[PDB]
């Protein structure tokens, strides 16, 4: 959990929470709309994704 | 090999069994440790998508084992033998470790224990699906029958990191 | 083989539920968008039907 | 018979009957047990759509029912017979099964009991909707008001399977 | 006349401290032929026993065993009679085989019911195939006659043998009287 | 021979204000020597303690300590008699070898599960552990029979030395028992 | 004076372990030549016994049985005068004959109105009833009187024999007054 850990997933779209706010202060250029992350998908292999919405608040 | 190993890996909720023999891989008593530390920092890691411990049977005496269980302790590794001393107890060692997913806690990682007949009549109650073989020790009254039985024949720890897919080389 | 257990049944769309998380990674290959299964209607019969959507969620 | 059978055999909330006579089936000693195993595993299997309880009524004396609950016990079955020795309980044989859906967990999977008056006074007192007449047994001093008698004759137990559509082939 | 039942309040105040538990697992011994009447007050007994200790459904979550030192025919009398009064117990039996999976078994409950199953273990045998049920081991153990407790594992099992002569006695001594 | 009740009775009126707080640190340094029949009742003794002081998970905040005067071979036993109890303890030795972090673990409740990782600690009177002790002094520390308690830090320490030659007497200063 | 009224202590202090139980089911057999002013302070007894024993909707579930040795024609009255209090009562029958659907029904409950669509049971003491009685069989008998207890099933029911002659020694006996 560098960045953060998937909560929904759908044909659709996915959603990831990240972990803490001190995770995304520090690492908050490269979460920007457009961008790419890295989702674990087993013990081996991965998923690329780019980044469509982002949210920080109703809670 | 390692290419014929790669699915059973890549699946999370998956029981893994290993009859390890520590006379066939050398210098097993200094790295053993280290590399059940790198199997469960990949494979025994995830809290909620890794709920099977692996279990792990040396071919050894009961009293060598202690040894172990205190190298582990003293690396910070929570494990179960499933041993108070010359005694096995069945109701320690069959039992499902407690997960609090709040604070990432599980009890035990993994199940480190001997050949005795015990330890292999509680094996046998509760099968694994993937039984792994090092050193071609006596797997006989093991009733491997389900099991997907996948021997392995290796010289070092290094080669047991590549064929489990924890290495990219050698 | 045996997936999960219906939850709602329209005459448009059916609602199943899958049983646990180790099935559903057992055999995620074969729950996707435009795949067949089959749900059992009495004793001896069976109604054949196609996946519309998938959704995943561990809030 | 079979094709008109499959009606009212699809339907999972209905209550059937069997009224089985021995010594007309080869070998029901050593195949009851397993007759009845895999009708309840495909007739009794569902915690909330099969809300009925099969009744079989052997045609037998008030004893070698311990017998074939002993055999029943052994096979981890639980049915409920009505007897305790000799003598024959109204409301240990009518009374509804209490069942957790959370769980698989259901009191009792089925009944089983002699040929004598009590409990085809009891029969009458919760009609069934379909009844099976396995054999020649006195089908007097039973109410059929809203019953659906279905007379079967056969020689062995794979024919009964073959007719509850139980088996494809043979 | 005025002494027994004093020394009895000795025994009695000794058993009080470990009856106040809601949960807890109590096995009896009790032999046939040393309490008068013993085939007339015997299932009243029980079923006034279980009034007191195993009638919350919430709290009372263990299931007391009366061990009788009979033979297997007399059980099933026992047992007829238990069920005409609404009491279910369990005894072990299919006939003249005992069965271990079905004595050691846990009662189901639904809360919203006020169904508990089996309300006791009344196997009235000193069989040797129910003592060999040590598998569970009870946290206290009553010995109510002069039986032979020699094939039970007493390790670690609190014993409270007692003395009596009549069930009125016995109602005193666990906290079911105040009087006699 | 009689006036021995009247002191233990003043004893106990003297120890129940503190024992009364739900949660609260108890440390017992025993010597088995004092004690008769230890061996064959210390389990119970500790059963007991447990089922009263150490039972409610919301509110029997803090676990219990215990320190033997014996030597680390006589902790296998206690605690393989233990385990067969089902009863969850830790004495930190794995072996001989004595770990620190191990003595001082704080066990982990789930509340919804009623479960806590272990419900006392037993351990030997090694000077390895002496020390374990010191680095968290506990509320009220209990000492029984006449063992040396020299390597303490009994500094702002409240010391209660109880002078006892049964399990019985122990039950009833530490308000076990209504008898006695 | 002061004879009798300690004995009527000592039995009355025999039945209140009984008498605290919510749901129970109580059967009383009355003699009406035993108890002085038995016409003109029946009614009174059954309203005081009620407004106990058969006053929470909630709690006491099980509704008393009173059966009198009196005549079909005598029982008319009292139901008579029972309506005329505002306390609904069954008797079973429906003019000279008696009806065992009407005896054996079980009181539907209200509890957002706190309505029960009767409180007890009162009837004679012919065969008819009985037959009634041995169907369901009560917890506690209570005999008052030197009645004939020999057609019913005595077995397995708690019979409690209360020799009184005024309804004030019945009362203090059922816990219901402190002085007579």
């Amino acid at each position: 959990m560098k960045i953060g850990s998937v909560i929904e997933s759908s044909p659709h779209s996915i959603l990831v929470k990240i972990d803490t706010l001190k995770i995304f202060e520090k690492a908050k250029s490269a979460l920007q709309i457009g961008k790419y992350l890295k989702i674990q998908e087993g013990n081996h292999n991965f998923v690329l994704c780019v980044i469509q919405n982002i949210k920080i608040s109703t809670d | 090999r390692k290419n014929q190993l790669v699915p059973s890996l890549n699946i999370n909720s998956r029981s893994r069994y290993f009859i390890i023999d520590p006379d066939t891989i050398d210098n097993f008593d200094d790295e053993f440790i280290l590399f059940v530390k790198d199997y469960l920092d990949k494979y025994n890691s995830k809290i909620k998508l890794h709920t099977e411990t692996p279990c792990f049977i040396l071919k050894t005496d009961v009293n060598n084992l202690s040894e172990y269980h205190k190298r582990f302790v003293s690396r910070n590794i929570q494990i179960i033998t499933g041993y108070i001393g010359d005694t096995f107890y069945f109701k320690e060692f069959n039992k499902e470790p407690k997960r609090i997913i709040k604070d990432n806690w599980v009890e035990f990682k993994a199940r480190i224990s001997c050949n005795s007949d015990e330890v292999i009549k509680c094996i046998n109650y509760k099968k694994c699906d993937d039984l792994y073989i090092v050193g071609g020790v006596d797997v006989s009254l093991l009733d491997t029958a389900d099991v997907n039985i996948e021997n392995l024949e290796i010289n070092n720890f290094r080669e047991l990191k590549y064929l489990l897919s924890m290495l990219k080389e050698i």
